[PDB]
């Protein structure tokens, strides 16, 4: 049993993480009295690795929530599943931390980091053969971009053989205000990109400008977003939950997926993209599905993989359809004899097909893959890190508290570095 | 009128398009007792289509647009 | 929670504070202890080093700590275990000379936030002596209209009807009293 431990930081992440097994507990069959009603035997065969096994047949979630604010605690508490949660898993504090990474890594958060590591020790002790662990942040804040970046660092040296996964949320001015938010951005990545085995990046901008456009909405608020978040997390966790052809775990996604320990970060997608109501036009097909997951119009970033090369690429399909037309599919496609040939779909593409399809539709495709677009929302965060550092506005901040110049200075290199090697590695043929 | 013709379907299709945009931007290149006629049969074309049936399409054309018919073996 | 949450819960329980008083006038400073303690020479008069000293006024537990140098004072303005509530800086009315210094000193301590901060409370010592400025020309002179996010208040005094110097006093405690602390 490869067990993981998922963690949730800050407001947004205690949302995101509770949608999202708001979401798995409806498709696995679980009640929120804690047993199982589920009529198939597929749903409880990998059971045991995002819960665990109790008296009288209960399966408790896998979670930990902390916060330097009690307020999200309390609505998780209250909600809908919070009941099943374990009330011991609630670590939380009062003052908070105010949009500021030191107050989060320096001053407040290193009074917390260790009562949470008591939580996380304790249950890992409990797990036979662990894997890895996973947390869901966020990078505009100060809690969830030093404290999350503590814990994550915590975790590396007490377990430095596990695997670790994040899935950060890039922030746009179109949604928050904030004016520093930049800056604890970017001494968030400083950290992420040595840190981390695998990034999610979601951009929020990217998130707006399609509920704004396609869906077609005049105020698209939080809940608008985190629908789509949590069905896109729910569509790359397929291979981690249910069995298939494509026997794989976390080390080895890790270790196909990402072949150079610099270069990790993906751009997740999902299609149909529909919003929170309960309607549905018509059943697409395959090929329709296919070109909608593979569009740059359903990418949940802000970036254009055509102006990139693909380096790997990996589908999971869920609904009732047959690996055969999936395989049909894929190799018609790929030729230019044909009259459906596409430029824009690249051709090393890992398929896989699921039996369950999602809650409310009944045909959908999930796109992974690792295209060197993200070199735009660097640039994208570069440009705002500069506009702001040559006027040294707002530094005081941070030197008032105990941290140091020369940190901005070797994250902005470290982070034109990592541009620098994305533009190279972006020309790369094989002949 | 070599390329709308060509192995690949996608091309003859980006080249079909490409030439219906130079058409609607440039307006004097063609007459306009001619350009009619070339729009209503550019636009009522599969171009993704069997060749045989397409060709006698693209020959059409050529002797609409003044353009000696291309041949081969 | 944690050791910060607990020292706050002190801190609020006993009112305890912080009270950072610099100055070099040597002269000035023995009135301000006065009016802390009924003594007169004991724990009243300034040391050239760096004492740290406890004493009750209106239920209040002031930690002064007096800091005979006007340098480098950082060190002393902030600490891993207790902040810096308030600022008590004594300057010489007649003296224009090292008056630019202790402007920089205050520039450079005092920097702006996002909420409110310390409270500032300017001396003037000996104001009858000749070549005395008035509190129009030391506003002027520091500069104190572009000091924002802390209150700041000039208070004279002098050997000779000096006006006294109880508002001065209780302005500092009343602002501090009512930042951190609750009324009812
Ligand atoms: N997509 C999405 N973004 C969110 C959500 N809630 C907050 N954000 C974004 O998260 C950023 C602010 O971070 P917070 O979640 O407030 O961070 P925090 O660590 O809890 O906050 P502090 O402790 O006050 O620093 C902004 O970019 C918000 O727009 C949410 O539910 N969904
Ligand atoms: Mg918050």
């Amino acid at each position: 049993m490869r067990e993981i431990v998922h963690i949730q930081a800050g407001q947004c992440g205690n949302q995101i993480g509770a949608k999202f097994w708001e979401v798995i507990s409806d498709e696995h069959g679980i009640d929120p009295t804690g047993t199982y009603h589920g009529d198939s035997d597929l749903q409880l065969d990998r059971i045991s690795v995002y819960y665990n096994e109790a008296t009288g047949g209960k399966y408790v979630p896998r979670a930990i929530l902390v916060d330097l604010e009690p307020g999200t605690m309390d609505s998780v508490r209250s909600g809908p599943f919070g009941q099943i949660f374990r009330p011991d898993n609630f670590v939380f504090g009062q003052s908070g931390a105010g949009n500021n990474w030191a107050k989060g890594h320096y001053t407040e958060g290193a009074e917390l980091v260790d009562s949470v590591l008591d939580v996380v020790r304790k249950e890992a002790e409990s797990c036979d053969c662990l894997q890895g662990f996973q947390l869901t942040h966020s990078l505009g804040g100060g809690t969830g971009s030093g404290m999350g970046t503590l814990l994550i660092s915590k975790i590396r040296e007490e377990y430095p053989d596990r695997i670790m996964n994040t899935f950060s949320v890039v922030p746009s001015p179109k949604v928050s205000d904030t004016v520093v938010e930049p800056y604890n951005a970017t001494l968030s990545v400083h950290q992420l990109v040595e840190n981390t085995d695998e990034t999610y990046c979601i951009d929020n901008e990217a998130l707006y400008d399609i509920c704004f456009r396609t869906l077609k909405l005049t105020t698209p608020t939080y809940g608008d977003l985190n629908h789509l978040v949590s069905a896109t997390m729910s569509g790359v966790t397929t291979c981690l939950r249910f069995p298939g052809q494509l026997n794989a775990d976390l080390r080895k996604l890790a270790v196909n997926m990402v072949p150079f320990p610099r270069l990790h970060f993906f751009m997740p997608g999902f299609a149909p993209l529909t919003s929170r109501g309960s309607q549905q036009y018509r059943a697409l097909t395959v090929p329709e599905l296919t070109q909608q997951v593979f569009d740059a119009k359903n990418m949940m970033a802000a970036c254009d993989p055509r102006h990139g090369r693909y380096l790997t690429v990996a589908a999971v399909f869920r609904g009732r359809m047959s690996m055969k037309e999936v395989d049909e599919q894929m190799l018609n496609v790929q030729n230019k004899n044909s009259s459906y040939f596409v430029e824009w779909i690249p051709n090393n593409v890992k398929t896989a097909v699921c039996d369950i399809p999602p809650r409310g539709l009944k045909m959908a495709v999930t796109f992974i893959g690792n295209s060197t677009a993200i070199q735009e929302l660097f640039k994208r965060i570069s440009e705002q890190f500069t506009a702001m550092f040559r006027r040294k506005a707002f530094l005081h901040w941070y030197t008032g508290e105990g941290m140091d110049e020369m940190e901005f200075t070797e994250a902005e290199s470290n982070m034109n570095d990592l541009v620098s090697e994305y533009q190279q590695y972006q020309d790369a043929t094989a002949e | 009128c070599l390329l709308l013709c060509h192995r690949f379907p996608l091309i003859r299709k980006t080249t079909a398009s490409q030439v219906y945009e130079t058409l609607l931007t440039y307006s004097d290149v063609v007459g306009a007792d001619v350009l009619d006629e070339v729009v209503t049969v550019l636009s009522d074309t599969a171009w993704d289509a069997e060749l045989a049936v397409v060709r006698e399409q693209r020959n059409r054309l050529c002797d609409l647009l003044g353009v000696p018919r291309p041949q081969l073996v | 929670m944690g050791l910060l949450t607990i020292l706050k819960k002190m801190k609020q329980k006993e009112r305890e504070l912080r009270l950072l008083m610099l100055g070099l006038d040597n002269a000035g400073k023995t009135t301000i202890l006065k009016k802390f303690n009924g003594e007169d020479i004991d724990t009243i008069s300034p040391t050239l080093g760096f004492n740290i000293k406890t004493l009750e006024h209106r239920g209040f537990k002031l930690n002064i700590w007096d800091v005979g140098g006007q340098k480098s004072l950082r060190s002393y303005w902030r600490n891993y275990f207790e902040s810096t509530d308030g600022l008590i800086w004594v300057v010489d009315s007649a003296d224009r000379q090292r008056m630019q210094d202790c402007q920089r000193e205050l520039q450079s301590l005092l920097v702006e936030e996002r909420l409110a901060g310390a409270t500032l409370l300017i001396f003037a010592n000996k104001q009858d002596l000749p070549g005395a400025l008035s509190s129009n020309a030391i506003r002027e002179v520091l500069e104190l209209d572009s000091i924002r996010s802390h209150h700041w208040c000039i208070q004279g005094c002098s050997a000779v009807t000096g006006e006294n110097l109880l508002p001065g006093i209780d302005w500092l405690l009343d602002d501090i009293s009512s930042r951190i602390f609750t009324a009812d």
